[PDB]
RNA sequence: ACAAGAAGCGAACGAGGGGAAGUGAAACAUCUCAGUACCCUUAGGAAAAGACAUCAAAUGAGAUUCCCCAAGUAGCGGCGAGCGAACGGGGAGAAGCCGAUUAAUGCUAAUGUAGAAGAACAGCGUGGGAAAGCUGACCGUAGUAGGUGAUAGUCCUGUAUUCGAAACAUUAGCGUUAACAUAUUAAGUAGGGCGGGACACGAGAAAUCCUGUCUGAAGAUGGGGGGACCAUCCUCCAAGGCUAAAUACUCCUGACUGACCGAUAGUGAACCAGUACCGUGAGGGAAAGGCGAAAAGAACCCCUGUGAGGGGAGUGAAAUAGAACCUGAAACCGUGUGCGUACAAGCAGUAGGAGCCUCAAUUUAUUGGGGUGACUGCGUACCUUUUGUAUAAUGGGUCAGCGACUUAUAUUCUGUAGCAAGGUUAACCGUUUAGGGGAGCCGUAGGGAAACCGAGUCUUAAUAGGGCGUCUAG
């Protein structure tokens, strides 16, 4: 029962090369270079999937810091004010209010400013 | 046909018992004047092969 | 059976054999469970029954003892519970042979107290232990 | 137990041979061992010693800059020997006598349970004619079946020797695969008694 | 000086004359490898052996050979590594003789080497083509064969079945002829010393067989053997020659088969292969299959050098099926389109992300899919080997194909199945996966070196003590 591996090898190698499309040079053409580029891409994606949550919080905090400083206090005093006023609004929503509706954020800072 | 070979020299020193193997003790062939008579008395007779060592005896003597 | 399709081995009967060196996911890739560079990792490796790496092996630190007896290999011990295979009432050496209780080359036999007889027997030329003798005659047997 | 033949006569068969149980694990092993006994296992391949030539070292060990080689018939090389080349081997297994007997008891009992056994008083053909037996199977409502009789006739053999899914066997040459492969089994009453005694 | 033979070549198997070393012993010399490889001589369809100067020690058996057990037992062994019986039991085959020889010839019978006959299907639709679809028939002692323009029991060759031989081998039976052979009971023999060899047995307490050397009987009122040796008993008569079968094998011939390969496989060799090629030589040793159903293999015209190559035309179902011809992957190399890219430093991706381009809806830039990726963050390949590798440590130019835990037996444990204090047969026979075959093996009892005793036994003066066992599942 001789088994020829050409057919299964072809679609196996093709599966890796299809996943390596858009890569430069040998990384999208030859399997030996493409297989470890696909693995490395998956490793970056797994780590960057944690770092994304880490990077957007930095973005929200900076946006909130700009908004609070435009009218009144800083971010460090803003978060303390929201915490003392029992305001649960997340930094994601706050940064969206600051960047897209400045009247509401002005009213939102006042509630934090009167609480300290 | 091809059978497993007994270690014919390990069969001359180990004997099958019910739950293990038995054997003589060493240090009893010669120079015996200097040994206390407790050694001459308690080195005389049978002991059991140790649990540690009876896997080797099973591999050496597969048919006993 | 129903059909040659729905004939199954009865789960637990069959187990998949182990194939060494077939990739990371199989659990036996790249070494076959052999470990790293060493004598036991090499192609013709073996454990060598009777070897401790150089110290005189256990079977050579201890002395040889005893001798083999030729009588012991022609004397068979017979149990009371094996006597149900005998045809008739006589229990002799030739009668134990045709019952396939003892080997055809056994010269003499001994009946020991292992099980219990169910019918009267007549023993002619076989030695009977003290415990077996009282069990024989308790069932109506005799020894001659 | 109590079965009825085609005409209507009452035939009683022992439960120990026709109503036992279905042991699928037992039946599978005996059936699959029969199929392994059909193999003849005649094949081979060349090892390093067997391939033509390849006795000399193709080049010196050191200096050339090539991977070291000891033979051109190495299993690594094209045209080289097979590492672990196949040889002829025996595929027949041992089925215990009681295991074979028990499997046939299980199969026959299961054949009755799914209405695949047909008892007939006798099945004889006057002439060695395929048409005569094809017509007799139609009235028996078994166009494709396995006929089991004692002393298979010398003209009943010829009648069934051409019909596609039809075979006529002696009770002493009935195998476990034949009882399962065919859609129906037409056993004569005389042949059913033989299985009653032999199982 | 006249007739008859021989010579040489060619597979394996046999018999015989010589006879290693690698290796293992974790070194190595005894030993192993192994009486193997190899060399040499020589035969037959087989060879050899073969009828007791054999075993056995039972109630005895009754030549040789081969198989399953006995048994990895008894033994041998730097008692190491290893080597390794026999008795006897179950089978196959059986046969015993004094020419069981060889070679011809003639009848008788049967094969073999060419052959012959050999059933039964139409219509319609699709299709290049019907064997496939639908409807309805027929043969079958012929229904799973190979083909035929796609898959056919009824188209062809075939198959089941029934049979032919002028001629010449072959096998067997009878008769005849001519070549050889036809012992008559066994002395340089048995035995012995010395040195070796073979026996499972390495000098060992070493029986038995062989013999280079030196010797050397008795001779049925006798002699050989029964594993040192002696006695008793049992058995058998060497020093004459034969003898079928069961057994070993394949250069081959036929029939048949394959959970064997399918062109890097399978023979080295599917092909003009032991070729080309390499070597003084012995010797080594490749690569290389496929148009199409049918060549219908492209008349003719055009460009070109009356070249290559192509474009038309034509053939074909198909011509990116056009002869480097089925399919036509990847590496690798071009052409076209869209987007990005010439102020920016690194494993080239990843997570975000503007812009642009392109399709589908949608009442019309709103989403969704696809391509691209300005800009930002993070981010030093893989394997191996290591305490530790981005490592300036190893390996890989790439792609495709191939490439490494097998097989046989023994044994142990686990699972599962059947039976279960029992389980199971092996070789064989068999009309052959059945059925028979119970020889044997394991389990059911252990203690002790052993005799021996036995749920006990051993040690001991001990009934004390202690060791090993005991109060089931195989």
């Amino acid at each position: 029962a001789r088994v020829k591996r050409g057919v299964q090898a072809n679609r196996r190698h093709k599966k890796i090369l299809k996943r390596a499309k858009g890569y430069y040079g040998a990384r999208s053409r030859v399997y030996r270079v493409a297989v470890q580029a696909v693995t490395k891409a998956g490793q970056y994606a797994y780590r960057d999937r944690r770092n994304k949550k880490r990077t957007f919080r930095r973005l929200w905090i900076a946006r909130i810091n700009a908004g609070a400083r435009l009218n009144g206090l800083s971010y460090s005093r803003f978060i303390n004010g929201m915490k003392k006023a029992n305001i649960t609004i997340d930094r994601r929503v706050l940064a969206d209010i600051a960047m897209h509706d400045a009247a509401t954020f002005g009213a939102l800072v006042e509630k934090a400013k009167a609480e300290l | 046909k091809v059978k497993m070979k007994t270690k014919s020299g390990a069969a001359k020193r180990f004997k099958r018992t019910a739950n293990g193997f038995k054997r003589k003790q060493a240090f009893k062939s010669h120079i015996l004047t200097k040994k206390s008579s407790k050694r001459i008395r308690q080195l005389r007779g049978l002991k059991m092969v140790d649990k540690s060592d009876e896997a080797a005896v099973r591999r050496m003597c597969p048919y006993i | 059976g129903l059909r040659l399709n729905e004939l199954s081995p009865g789960v637990g009967a069959k187990k998949t054999a182990q194939r060494r060196g077939r990739g990371i996911g199989s659990g036996l890739g790249k070494t076959g469970g052999r470990g790293v560079k060493g004598q036991k990792s090499r192609s013709g490796s073996s454990i060598r029954a009777g070897f401790e790496g150089g110290q005189t092996p256990l079977y050579r630190r201890l002395p040889k003892f005893g001798f083999t007896s030729k009588m012991a290999m022609t004397t068979a011990e017979v149990r009371l519970s094996e006597l149900n295979k005998v045809e008739g009432d006589v229990i002799s050496v030739a009668t134990l042979k045709t019952a396939n209780i003892i080997r055809h080359d056994m010269k003499r036999a001994r009946i020991i107290l292992s099980g219990d007889v169910t019918k009267a027997y007549t023993f002619q030329g076989v030695k009977v232990t003290k415990g077996a003798k009282q069990a024989i005659e308790a069932a109506g047997g005799s020894i001659e | 137990m109590d079965l009825k033949t085609v005409t209507g006569a009452a035939v009683e068969l022992s439960d120990t041979a026709f109503g036992r149980e279905f042991n699928e694990a037992l039946v599978h092993q005996v059936v699959t061992a029969y199929l392994a006994g059909g193999r003849q296992g005649t094949r081979a391949q060349k090892t390093r010693a067997e391939v033509s030539g390849g006795g000399i070292k193709p080049w010196r060990q050191k200096g050339t800059g090539r991977a070291r080689a000891g033979s051109i018939r190495s299993p690594i090389w094209r045209g080289g020997g097979r590492a672990f080349a196949a040889k002829p081997q025996d595929w027949s297994q041992k089925v215990n006598r009681k295991m074979y007997r028990g499997a046939m008891q299980c199969i026959l009992a299961e054949l009755i349970r799914q209405e695949r056994l047909i008892l007939v008083e006798e099945l004889t053909i006057s002439a060695p004619k395929t048409k005569e037996l094809i017509a007799k199977l139609s009235e028996l409502n078994a166009p494709r079946a396995l006929i089991i009789t004692k002393e298979v006739d010398e003209n009943l053999y010829l009648a069934a020797r051409n019909i596609p899914h039809v075979n006529v066997l002696d009770t002493s040459e009935v195998d476990p695969v034949s009882l399962i492969a065919f859609d129906k089994v037409i056993m004569s009453v005389e042949a059913a008694k033989q299985f009653e005694e032999a199982l």
